[PDB]
This record gives structure tokens, C-alpha cells and sequence, in this order.
């Protein structure tokens, strides 16, 4: 729940925007992702946005699908992920961990023991890519009993009906998606509308790339950006350089975090 | 929703939010379409001069001898395109022409769902790109190169696992992108609603032609109605006008595949967990922390993970009862078949024959009207066939 | 002789005496099943609930955009087996039960006659052996093993030619031997009398279902009904109700192969002298000396060297007129009917086709309503025209 | 027409049947075709039977389709058989030659026109394998008219209808068959009634092996023997030890007619 607010909060008085990025738990293997994590924060990002490994990504186009199937060479279960989860948060007390879910996995032993975990280890929201909001009813009410922020997606064509939706029944953020498609680091009215409805504030979606990109979403109306594509690409190239990854890994979050105004 | 989505607990729509309103857009025009007589009347006319509706019942009159079963097959082996996959494909492609489309998206396992759309679309002035994954392009072949022919896309998924499972993922991925000019023409009676619905009443046909043709010939209702489940649109197509003559047995076949202990079967209703994926809430095949795991068959077309949830419901309630038949078992069934009555059945519809010899074999002396759906022809088949010698 | 041998000057029994008692034993069991309404009844059975007629009659939509051709398909490559020669071949089966046989001898060049004989056999319950030769074994192998697997011999030739040509003669040597047992199912509508007649009789239906089905959907006659000519059954069988019917046009086509001038052509009855082979009178291709010269095309259904008596005969009173279609447009018209309507057509059949969109091609503004039977499915063609790229 | 007469007739006397072989013309070669011709004479063949190649040879199994595959392959046409023909005649001018035909070689340029090359070069029977009685009439009548003596098989499944007609038409001698199928070297009452009806002299058919196969034919009511498989595979086997093989037909033919006694 809570860190979402002081992070929007203290940016705000900042004058800054926030640098959320996104990051497979696992991929290249345990030690190395937890080595990228602290690299990422230590680097200026702001919250995390981290991806448990599924075996059928329906909205994560090839990077993401490389990503998945790099931890899954590597080992790393559901649990191992929690236990992952419970350490990042046990030495970095305060940025706000968002996990990216697919439905089955919150599913799988119970919905409610799912958040329940959740909460025991730290983490503050969790966006379930395909629980539309027709369909969210027993994840957000488990996710409010656990005091686990709800996450939902405004995309490009939504309509009234769901933005008052979207607007009454996430928390933390919304995650408002700038292109269609799915996801991968090639291919305004509506952040009115969600201010009206008093909505959650509005990080943007798929397709940033552009530090400027932060720029402009940040004075569009957004108070920030998530990144997975470019962060991913990295892991994938200097894989065999390590420290040159995670020195690249300090540039592009450096890079990028520094192109958070405007 | 004008229709709900749910039979009892399975179902629904578990999509990505922007893929939301194309759904409820084919929900309306679907709807629409049901009360269009114009609608009905292209739909009617193209089943009956394209397609070759109605297909034949054929009594067997060598394979039962020695039993009291009198076994009837619903001949969909004699379909255009050589499968009941083409009824359902017809009355879609009117669909999306009729919400002004023009791409269409298709997966296939088999093959014969790749070609249905294929000719559908030559047929109607759609482009047609479709996705096969690569184990199923090496053991349908014949069909891989039909579809090609009739000038449609095959993209050959190996994005993982290269199976069904691999391409329906492929193809809803595109769909989120293209669904303001593409409709996706997805393959069973599965995923989101309304294609759970859509499917079933686009094969409804076939069991509304048995239930008049055994009838006329019988003079009496089945005891029992067979059919093959890798999905679910064959076997609904069938079961659908009996649900109500409570009378009438509902069989549904799953693959077995190496048998089920062995772990390398496709048979998720019985021997699967409730999970979430493909847009739905199902029995599937998955780890035990909730990894989709794939399946087995020695056919390609019913080598599918999850089931289609009017199936999952129909079991709960016990209206219908669902059994499963290995490799094996399938093989003796298809070359039976051909040896004493001359039809060469698809390897998917021989593991629902094979349950009819099964229930013929252990009790001889039951007197039982059977109707097995043969849902295609094994053209596809003999290569693979003869290569297990 | 209870029916007449000869049309015009062309047919009769050109046989060793010693098959002659077994031409006039099949002759009287023709004559007496004909008359017989138990051998109708199980025939008009055995053609709906086994086979699938009343096959359909599509209309063509978009192929002959741009021009005034109304174009027509008759259905032929719905049937079971995939092909017209099914029709005939429950009649014949029906013929030798009723005369007490057992065996069957038949002979194949596509692989299509070969398959209704094995499957018609294993309905019936006789014993089936069919003479094949090489280079048909090779260009139609889907058909090799449909064939074997419903247990059917191929006793594949090569005793000189192997061809048609060579299968015909290597069954005819046997059937001398057998002919107290055995049954000689011939493939078309050529031979030794009353073969010409029987198998004209046996596929009838064609030609009866097409003049009902045009009338009903034009309100009048066809303009022209086309189809192709290997010895000539599905012609016959689609010409035959429609000879009285002066204003219908016949158009019977015969492979142009690499052209006539070529001399690789397997077009006798424009391109032959009369002759004396296997059994009959009739056009053929041979020798200024008399040696039978074996024909070309790149379908093995149309590589015979000569052709039925009944169509030499219409030619030469010009009832019905003989035209020609090259590989290349034929394989044209494979691709254009797949493309453009969804249906792949066996190559055999594309002759017919190339033939009437080169009528619609050359006079655009003509009125016509044409009717092409669309004799099978080109399942077996789809390899050899994917190895031709 | 007539030198069969006269061999029957002296035959008679002899208490002697006839041994016709028969042989392809042409097979392997032209003059070596024309040197068996006359080693089979000079062994003892009463009369010769002689096949001019067909490409397909309805009635004939496989050692006459080599044997027509092997003249076919030295180039022989009907041409160079009938040139073959008028030499044969030509030295030896009392032995009947009867020519074994197939209908289209005969119908080519004209069935007429045939049977007067026939004459012209000497040939007394012919007998067209594919034409049965019932199509017979513009075949014998052409022939009667060039005193060429039209030669009909009279087989095992004969009934009386055809006994007479055959015995009506025939002139020469009567084919009587005994067996069914195709020519090859592997696998009483009729000729009372043939003799009633006053039919020619009957020579026995497919499948004579035994030189006291002869031996029984004679005397089972049979004028004479006619073998051809035999006399071919011998041609087929020694035809690379060409004098071996003169040498084994001499001694077969000598054989058989040593046999044709009884
Ligand atoms: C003749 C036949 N009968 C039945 C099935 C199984 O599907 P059904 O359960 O949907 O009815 C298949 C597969 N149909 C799909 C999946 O692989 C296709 O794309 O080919 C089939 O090939
Ligand atoms: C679909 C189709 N249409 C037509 C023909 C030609 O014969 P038809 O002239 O007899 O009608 C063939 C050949 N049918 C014979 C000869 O090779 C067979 O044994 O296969 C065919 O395959
Ligand atoms: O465009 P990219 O690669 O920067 O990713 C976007 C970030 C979060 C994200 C990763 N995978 C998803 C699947 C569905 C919805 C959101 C996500
Ligand atoms: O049994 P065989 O080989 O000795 O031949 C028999 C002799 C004459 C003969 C050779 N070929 C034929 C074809 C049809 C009718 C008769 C013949
Ligand atoms: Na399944
Ligand atoms: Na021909």
C-alpha cells in the first residue's frame, strides 16, 4: 500500500518524475538479478516493477518471453522468487516493489493465500496483465484485505465507463498504455479525465524509450515511466561482460532518470 | 455481456484490458447476426452449396458383428476441406466481413483449422495469416502445403514449446495489435467468451442433422453419442441439440496419449487442475506451482492443454462423462475402421471410435444404439500412420 | 448380345474367346439388376448413406468477375474416396456378389480407382487385387498406401511400360485365368462391351443431379457442361442426361501434355486413328505401323492412350466437341481455383476448368452459363505441384 | 490354305502327330531369329507357328513379352517380319507357316490389305488372338478371299453354340485350348464333337511341356502338339552360347517329335 503515496509525494516537491524500471526476478540467475536490482537503485530508480517468470507471456512480446525463459534455465521458482522479494526488501526498506503477475500463478494455490504472501514479504501492488477490470473482483478484494495496491491498465482505446472504473478501484498507480501490442523495446486527454475521476497517479505504459519520452510524460500529465524493454535488452547483450552490464545497467537508469523533468 | 459468460464456474474472459471492447464488438455482432434472416440465409446457403451440408449417417454393418450394438458415424470426414472445422469457419468470416474486417488470424494444430481458414477467406476477399507451431508442421505436412496453396501465411511458431499452446499465444499477441482491421478466427470451442458460445452454435449442425437423421432411420434417440474432445467444438457441435433428451449419453473422448500414469496424455478435464490461461477459467495441464505444462497425443489435433468450459461444466453436473484413450488404442481403432468398412478416419475421430469398439467389446450382449461424431478423414494421417511399422 | 456393342462404328469385344462366356455372364447380371428393385434399393442406399450424394452444385463468385459467365461446379471431389469413380464401383461390387464372386481385379493410374476398389471391397466383403504401374506409384503415392492400409494388393507394374496402359493389359492377362471366381472392376467407361454401357449406368447420377439442381437454382439449362477425358466415365457420366437436350454443349477435354505438336499429348480422340486395344474399337495413339504409343499429361488420371467408344461416337456425329488443355493451363486453373474460391481441385479436373475459363477469358462480353464437373480433390496432386516451383 | 492339308493327310499315314513349335520372328536378332527357323526344321517341326512382336500382347505371359521386348530391341517391324516371311518361304516351300497375330497390327492399313501381303509372301493361317467369333467376319472373310486360312481357339469353357461355329469357320487346323490365361512354360470330349461337326484338325494349346504330353494329345484325339514358351526360354537362355543354344532346340525339337507317337 503506503510507499506509493510518499514516493508520488516526495517527487512531487521535487519536481521531479519517477523512473520505474521493469525487471524479470531470475534472468540470468538469482545472485546476478539481485546484483541488477541494487545496480538499478543505486542508479536513481525510483520503484521497481519486477516480472515472476510464467511460462505463457499472452502480453510480452520476444525480450520479456528471452527474459522469462533465461530464469527458467536458471532455476528460479515462484518461491525462489519470494525469497528474492523478502531480501530486496529486507536491505532497500522504502522504494516501492510493484510484481507484474499472469493470472494462473495468483490462482494457483489460492488468490487469497497469494496476496497474503505478498504482504508477509513486502511487497506494495500487484498488476495481474490479464484480469481485466470486468473480471477483478476476488484479486482486488484479496489484494485490499492484504494491503496489496491493485494495479489495473488503461489502454489507448478506453472509454468513460472504464475510467471511472480504473479510477474507483486501483490504488498505488494506474498504468495508463501508450501503443497496443505487446511488449518490446521497438514499435494526454485521457490523464485529464483520470485527474477528474481522481484516479491513482498515472504511469505510462509500453512504448518508452526516449529519455525525453519521460520528459514529455511527465509535463503530458504523467508522473512517470516504465521501462522493462531497454533494461532487459542490456542483460541480454552484456551477458557475457557482466560488469559491463551492470555499468551500462548505471548509464541507461542514470540516463533516463536524468531526463525525469520537464 | 448480452450472453453470459460463464457456465457455471468456467468461463469468462481473462484478457488483457485492451483487447475488452473487440470482444464485446464480436459479442454484437454476433447477437445481431443470430437475428439477421439475412444473416442465416448466407450462413445457410454457403453450408449447403460450398461446404456439402447435410454430411451422411452411415450404419456400420461389419465392425459391430457378434455384439447387440448397432453403431451409426456422423460422416464430417465428407465435409469440404475434409473436417468439421469448416462449419464454424464459414459462419465467422461472415462475421467479420460483417463488422467491416479484413485480416484474419488463426491458429492450428492439426492443420485442418489452418486450412478451413485459408479457404474461407479465398472464398470471401479476406487476408489470412495463421500460426503452426513446428512438431504439428512436421506431422501435418499435407496440410501445411493445402493452406499455403490457397495463398494464406503460415508464421511457424517456435517462440517456446512450438505447439498449439505456442501458437494460440502468438495469435491473441498479434490481435492485440491488429483487432481494429483483423479478426481473430480462433480454432475450438475455448478462450474468451464469446467464443465458447459462437463455436457451439456454429456447430450445432451436426447434431441437430443426427438427432433428425437417427430418427427417421431408428425411429429412436441414441443411448449414447461419442465424440473426440481436444477443445471442445466437434464433440459441443454434437452434444449440443441432446443436452436436453436426458436419454441420451454424452461421451467425450480426451487423448490418453501414452497412457495417463505416464504423465504424456492430453486429457485435462479428468486429470487436470482448474487454472487460468487463454483467456479462460478451465481444467488445464499444469506444474504444481501453476506452470503451463504442454500435453501429448499422437494426433496433432487434439494436442491442446486445457478443454473448452461448457465441457468442464457438463462433468461437474454429470450430464456428460468424459473418458480417454491411448495412442494405441486410437492406431487398432483407425485401421478397423478401414479394413471392414473402406473409411479412413482422422487419428483424432479414432480415439472416439475406439471407445465405441470398447463399450461393443466388454459387453456383447448389451443392446446399444451408439453414434460416433468422424469429425475428419485421415488423409493427413497415412503418412504418419505408415510410418509406425 | 441382350444390348448392342457398338456406338456408331466404335466398341464391341475385341477379347481372347475365352473371356467371352464372362462378358455375356456380366452383361445378364446387368440387365437383370437393372430390372431388379432390390439392386436399386441397395445401390440408391449405399450412394446417400455410404458415399455422400447428392453432391453439391456451387456457383463460382469471384473467378468470372469482369466477364458475362455464369460458372457452375459439380461437386465430384465431395464424395467418399474423393472422386467420382466411387459410383460405379458400389455398383460393380453389388454386380459381383450377386453373381456369386469373391475377388476383385482392378487397375489404377491416378490411385483413385484403386482406393474406391479397396474400400468398396472392404464394405462388401471381397478380396481385392490391383495392378498399378511405377511412375504413377510415384506421382500419386497418398493413394499407394489409402490403398494398402484397407487391405488392398498392389502388384505394382512395370512389364514393359508400366503405365495405365501396361495395368490394363497385366489385369486382363490375369482376369483370363480368374474369371470363375474373380470379378474384373475396370476403371472407366472404355473396354470390352458391356464395360462402356455398365459404368455409364453406374455414374449417371452425375449428369441426372446436375440437370435438377441447375434448373431449380438458373431456371434453365446450361449453356455448356465440360469435363475432362481420360477414357471417359465422369464425362459420360455428366453428358449422359443431357444428350436429348440439343441446346446444352458437351465439352469432353483431353490433355494437351506439352502441346499436341510435341507428340506428348495423351489426346486420342482428336489426335489418334482408330484401333484395336483392349477390347474395343475406338481412336488411339500408335504407331504409322500399329504399335500402341503411350500417351503423357502430367495428371496420371488422364494418361490413357485411347478412349471410351460412346465419345469417339458423339464426336463423330458432332454432338459433343473435343477440345484440348495443355499442363501449363492446367495447372493455371489448379491455381486459380484455389486462390480464388477455396476448392483444390485434382488435376485432372483443372483441364476441364482451364477450358471454360479460356471461354469466358477469349469473349468477355458473352452470356454464358456454364456447368465444369469438378471430378476430384487434389489431395493427391498437392506434392507434385509444390515440386513444381 | 492347302499345305496343311497335306501334312495332316501324310501325317496320317505316318501315324504320326504334328509338332508345331511356335517362335517369336525377330527375337534376338533378324538372321539369328532366321537360323533357329531353320534348325527347328531341320530337328523335325512339321509346321511353324510364327508371332510377329506387338507391343501388347493381351494373351501372351512373360516369356513371349521378353522374347517381344528382344525383337523389338533388334528393330524388327512388321515390315521386316513379313521380308522375313517371303525368305523363309522362299527355301523351305511345303512346310505350313500360320502367323500368331493381335488385331491392330492386322486392322492397321487395312484388314484387306493384310491378308494380301499374307498371301503374297506365302502364309497359309492366320490366327488373331483378341478376335472372338463373334467378331470374326470381316477378318475370316477378308482371308478366305486371299486363300489365307482363318485360324480360331476353341477353349475349355466351350459350349455347342460356338463348337459349331467355330467348326463352320475354322479352316486349316482348330486351336483347342487346354487351359486358361496367358502363354507360359509353367502352369478328350470336346474333340469327339469337334470331329462330329467336321472341324479341322485340332492341335493342342497353351501348356504342352511333356514330350509325352504330345504323346497323349495324339492319342487323346488331337492331330498335333503346339509349344512355344519352351523353345523361347532355351533362346533366352543360351543366347550367349548361340551354337549351344541351336543345339538344345535341336535336341527339343528331335524330343518332342520323337514323342509325338501314341
Ligand atoms: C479432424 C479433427 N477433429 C477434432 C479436432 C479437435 O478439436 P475439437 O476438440 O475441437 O473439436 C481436430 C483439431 N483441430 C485444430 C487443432 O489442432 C486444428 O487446427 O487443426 C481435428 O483435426
Ligand atoms: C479424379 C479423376 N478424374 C478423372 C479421371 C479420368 O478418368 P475418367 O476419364 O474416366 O472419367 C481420373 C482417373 N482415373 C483412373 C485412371 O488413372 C484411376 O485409376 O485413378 C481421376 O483420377
Ligand atoms: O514496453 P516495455 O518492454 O518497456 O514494457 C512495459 C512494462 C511492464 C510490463 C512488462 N510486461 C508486461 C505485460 C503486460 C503489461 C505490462 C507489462
Ligand atoms: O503355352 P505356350 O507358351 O506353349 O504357348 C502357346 C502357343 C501359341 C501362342 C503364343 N501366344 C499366344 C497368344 C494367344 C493364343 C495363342 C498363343
Ligand atoms: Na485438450
Ligand atoms: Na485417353
Amino acid at each position: 500500500m503506503e510507499r506509493y503515496e510518499n514516493l508520488f509525494a516526495q517527487l512531487n516537491d521535487r519536481r521531479e518524475g519517477a523512473f520505474v524500471p521493469f525487471v524479470t526476478l531470475g534472468d540470468p540467475g538469482i545472485e546476478q538479478s539481485l546484483k541488477i536490482i541494487d545496480t538499478l537503485i543505486d542508479a536513481g530508480a525510483d520503484a521497481l516493477e519486477l516480472g515472476v517468470p510464467f511460462s505463457d507471456p499472452l502480453a510480452d512480446g520476444p525480450t520479456i518471453q528471452n527474459a522469462n525463459l533465461r530464469a527458467f534455465a536458471a532455476g528460479v521458482t515462484p518461491a525462489q522468487c519470494f525469497e528474492m522479494l523478502a531480501l530486496i526488501r529486507e536491505k532497500h526498506p522504502t522504494i516501492p516493489i510493484g510484481l507484474l503477475m499472469y493470472a494462473n500463478l495468483v490462482f494457483n494455490n489460492g488468490i487469497d493465500a497469494f496476496y497474503a504472501r505478498c504482504e508477509q514479504v513486502g511487497v506494495d501492488s500487484v498488476l495481474v496483465a490479464d484480469v481485466p477490470v470486468e473480471e477483478s473482483a476476488p484479486f482486488r478484494q484479496a489484494a485490499l484485505r492484504h494491503n496489496i495496491a491493485p494495479i489495473f491498465i488503461c489502454p489507448p482505446n478506453a472509454d468513460d465507463d472504464l475510467l471511472r472504473q480504473v479510477a474507483s478501484y486501483g490504488r498505488g498507480y494506474t498504468y495508463l498504455l501508450s501503443r497496443s501490442g505487446v511488449t518490446g523495446a521497438e514499435n494526454h486527454h485521457l490523464i485529464e479525465k483520470l485527474k477528474e475521476y481522481h484516479a491513482a497517479p498515472a504511469l505510462q505504459g509500453f512504448g518508452i524509450s526516449s529519455p525525453e519520452q519521460v520528459s514529455a510524460a511527465v509535463r503530458a500529465g504523467a508522473a512517470g515511466a516504465i521501462s522493462g524493454s531497454a533494461i532487459v535488452k542490456i542483460i541480454e547483450k552484456n551477458l557475457a561482460s557482466p560488469k559491463q552490464m551492470l555499468a551500462e545497467l548505471r548509464s541507461f537508469v542514470s540516463a533516463m532518470k536524468a531526463a525525469s523533468r520537464a | 455481456t448480452l450472453l453470459n459468460p460463464y457456465f457455471g464456474e468456467f468461463g469468462g474472459m481473462y484478457v488483457p484490458q485492451i483487447l475488452m471492447p473487440a470482444l464485446n464488438q464480436l459479442e454484437e455482432a454476433f447477437v445481431r447476426a443470430q437475428k439477421d434472416p439475412e444473416f442465416q440465409a448466407q450462413f445457410a446457403d454457403l453450408l449447403k452449396n460450398y461446404a456439402g451440408r447435410p454430411t451422411a449417417l452411415t450404419k456400420c454393418q461389419n465392425i459391430t458383428a457378434g455384439t447387440r450394438t448397432t453403431l451409426y458415424l456422423k460422416r464430417e470426414d465428407l465435409l469440404h476441406g475434409g473436417a468439421h472445422t469448416t462449419n464454424q469457419v464459414l459462419g465467422q468470416a461472415l462475421l467479420a466481413k460483417r463488422m467491416g474486417k479484413s485480416e484474419i488470424i488463426a491458429e492450428t494444430g492439426a492443420g485442418q483449422h489452418g486450412v478451413a481458414s485459408a479457404l474461407a477467406s479465398a472464398l470471401l476477399g479476406l487476408k489470412c495469416r495463421i500460426y503452426m507451431g513446428a512438431k504439428d508442421v512436421e506431422r501435418q505436412s499435407p496440410n501445411v502445403f493445402r493452406m499455403r496453396l490457397m495463398g494464406a501465411e503460415v508464421i511457424p511458431v517456435h517462440s517456446g514449446s512450438a505447439t498449439l499452446k505456442d501458437a494460440c499465444n502468438e495469435a491473441l499477441r498479434d490481435w492485440s495489435g491488429s483487432y481494429e482491421t483483423a479478426h481473430y478466427m480462433l480454432g475450438t470451442a475455448a478462450g474468451p467468451h464469446p467464443y465458447p458460445t459462437i463455436v457451439r452454435e456454429f456447430q450445432r449442425m451436426i447434431g441437430e442433422e443426427t438427432k433428425a437423421q437417427i430418427l427417421d432411420k431408428e425411429g429412436r434417440l441414441p443411448d449414447a453419442v461419442i465424440a473426440c474432445v481436444g477443445g471442445g467444438s466437434n464433440a459441443i457441435g454434437m452434444f449440443a441439440d441432446f443436452i436436453n433428451d436426458t436419454s441420451v449419453g454424452l461421451i467425450g473422448v480426451e487423448p490418453g496419449g501414452h497412457g495417463i500414469e505416464t504423465g504424456e496424455h492430453g486429457a485435462p478435464l479428468k486429470h487436470g487442475r482448474v487454472g487460468i490461461y487463454f483467456g479462460m477459467k478451465a481444467p488445464m495441464m499444469q506444474t504444481a506451482d501453476g506452470q503451463i505444462e504442454e500435453s501429448y497425443s499422437i494426433s496433432a489435433g487434439l494436442d491442446f492443454p486445457s478443454v473448452g468450459p461448457q465441457h468442464a461444466y457438463l462433468n461437474s453436473i454429470g450430464r456428460a462423462d468424459y473418458v480417454s484413450i491411448t495412442d494405441d488404442e486410437a492406431l487398432e481403432a483407425f485401421k478397423t475402421l478401414c479394413r471392414h468398412e473402406g473409411i479412413i478416419p482422422a487419428l483424432e475421430s479414432s480415439h472416439a471410435l475406439a471407445h465405441a469398439l470398447k463399450m461393443m467389446r466388454e459387453q456383447p450382449e448389451k443392446e446399444q444404439l451408439l453414434v460416433v461424431n468422424l469429425s475428419g478423414r485421415g488423409d493427413k494421417d497415412i503418412f504418419t500412420v505408415h510410418d509406425i511399422l
